[PDB]
């Protein structure tokens, strides 16, 4: 009886949330620090993948 | 490399704190497990109890509320004792040397692995009557 | 308790592991000669320490089905002895108690006619006597000792220990018939018989 889990390659990951950046940075500017986190609450089907 | 050499009195009275000694010869205390199994006659051999290199010590449910396992810095030796002795506790004592050896099938993160314990290296064997 | 198993002299026996296990398994086989020093065989399902021959191996759990069997090659005399199965698995807590006791049996060993010898009493300036017949290098453990006065049987104060096996893998055995020294001189001479299968022997001694 183990876990049901997902994987996803770390280093793609990291180039996509890069390149997510460098166009968020587009509307906000250069300087502006942004960073990303977990879900902040509701129901189940929000906070989740 | 280790050679386990066991002592104990033989005889003890019911009601009382049985105290048996394993003297040990090849290497330090403090890095390899022990523990101790009991051959009653006309019975499987029971294992009661062990105790770790980190001085933790962990006891078989049934006797649990009875036994306590000690172990000597200076000396070379680990003491059991066993307290409130009735007619079933007569058998063979055996100290045995013992490995921390972790099963796994899993994911390492989730847990899914479990410690399983060996005991290679055996003692001759003490008897214990009561 | 304890369960038997035969095996023929020479041929591979496979010794199968009770309460088997519900997950992934790390399984020891431990074997065990009545009152020595355990031994075991087996730490992990594969690996032996060093020292212990090749003719004794475990089934390691490759695909998940497969069960623990002690496969013996070319079983010998000396294998005769008891085998626990110490059990470990994910879905099992914490396993106190060993396997159950395997009773290995070598078959088809040559039997030895059994080398008796009687001694009277020594201790009569103790007011007792005890003759003392004593069984050495016997096969099969099984023998009978019938005590004789003259002709007619003691059948008192007999006391005899079942037959325990000794270094030469043969058996062993001692029968003590304790009696007043006046009896001991009162009947002519006294006869302790041994019934070894089909065969008898019989030992005479008298007092001087
Ligand atoms: C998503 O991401 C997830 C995370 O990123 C990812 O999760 C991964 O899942 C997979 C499976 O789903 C996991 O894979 C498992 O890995 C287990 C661990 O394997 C490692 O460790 C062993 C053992 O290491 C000990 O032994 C060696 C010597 O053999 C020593 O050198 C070691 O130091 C260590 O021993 C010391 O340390 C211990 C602990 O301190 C002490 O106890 C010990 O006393 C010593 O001091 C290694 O052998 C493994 O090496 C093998 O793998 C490497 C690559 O890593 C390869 O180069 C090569 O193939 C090596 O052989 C590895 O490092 C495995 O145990 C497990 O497989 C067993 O379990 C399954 C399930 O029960 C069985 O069905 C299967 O048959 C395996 O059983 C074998 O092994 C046991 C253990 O001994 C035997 O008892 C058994 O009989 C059988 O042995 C047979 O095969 C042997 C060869 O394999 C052979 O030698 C034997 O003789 C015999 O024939 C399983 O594969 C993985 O761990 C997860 N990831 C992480 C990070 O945890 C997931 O996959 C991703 N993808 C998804 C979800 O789609
Ligand atoms: C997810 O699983 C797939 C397939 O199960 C992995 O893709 C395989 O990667 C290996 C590289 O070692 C290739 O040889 C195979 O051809 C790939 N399979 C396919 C169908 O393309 C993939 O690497 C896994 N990803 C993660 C993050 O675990
Ligand atoms: C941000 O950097 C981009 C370079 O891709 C540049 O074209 C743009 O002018 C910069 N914006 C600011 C506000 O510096």
């Amino acid at each position: 009886i183990r876990q049901a889990h997902c994987n996803v390659s770390k280093a793609t990951w990291n180039e996509t949330l890069g390149k997510v950046v460098k166009q968020l940075r587009k509307h906000f500017g250069n300087n502006t620090i942004i960073r990303f986190a977990n879900s902040s609450g509701g129901d189940l089907e929000v906070t989740t993948h | 490399q280790v050679q386990l050499q066991e002592s104990g009195p033989g005889l003890v009275r019911p009601s009382e704190t049985l105290s048996v000694t394993c003297i040990v010869s090849g290497g330090s205390i403090s890095n390899y497990y022990w523990t101790w199994i009991r051959q009653s006659p006309g019975k499987g051999l029971e294992w009661i109890g062990y105790i770790s290199d980190r001085e933790t010590t962990t006891y078989n449910p049934s006797l649990n509320s009875r036994a306590v396992i000690s172990r000597d810095t200076s000396k070379n030796q680990l003491s059991l004792q066993l307290r409130s002795v009735t007619t079933a506790d007569t058998a063979i004592y055996f100290c045995a040397t013992a490995r921390r050896g972790q099963r796994i099938y899993g994911v390492v993160s989730f847990g899914e692995f479990f410690y399983y314990y060996y005991m290679d290296v055996w003692g001759k064997g003490t008897a214990v009557t009561v | 308790y304890v369960s038997p198993l035969s095996v023929a002299l020479g041929e591979t026996a496979r010794i199968s592991c009770g309460r088997q296990a519900l997950g992934s398994r790390a399984v020891q086989w431990y074997q065990h000669k009545p009152g020595q020093a355990p031994i075991l065989l087996i730490y992990n399902n594969q690996d032996r320490p060093s020292g212990i021959p090749e003719r004794f191996s475990g089934t390691p759990d490759i695909n998940f089905g497969t069960t623990a069997t002690l496969t013996i090659s070319g079983v010998e005399v000396g294998d005769e002895a008891d085998y626990y199965c110490h059990m470990w698995d994910s879905r099992s807590g914490f396993s106190w108690s060993f396997g159950g006791a395997t009773r290995l049996t070598v078959l088809s060993q040559p039997k030895a006619a059994p080398s008796v010898t009687l001694f009277p009493p020594s201790e009569l300036q103790a007011n007792k006597a005890t003759l003392v017949c004593l069984i050495s290098d016997f096969y099969p453990g099984a023998v009978t000792v019938a005590w004789k006065a003259d002709s007619s049987p003691v059948k008192a104060g007999v006391e005899t220990t079942t037959p325990s096996k000794q270094s030469n893998n043969k058996y062993a055995a001692s029968s003590y018939l304790s009696l007043t020294p006046e009896q001991w001189k009162s009947h002519k001479s006294y006869s302790c018989q041994v019934t070894h299968e089909g065969s008898t022997v019989e030992k005479t001694v008298a007092p001087t």
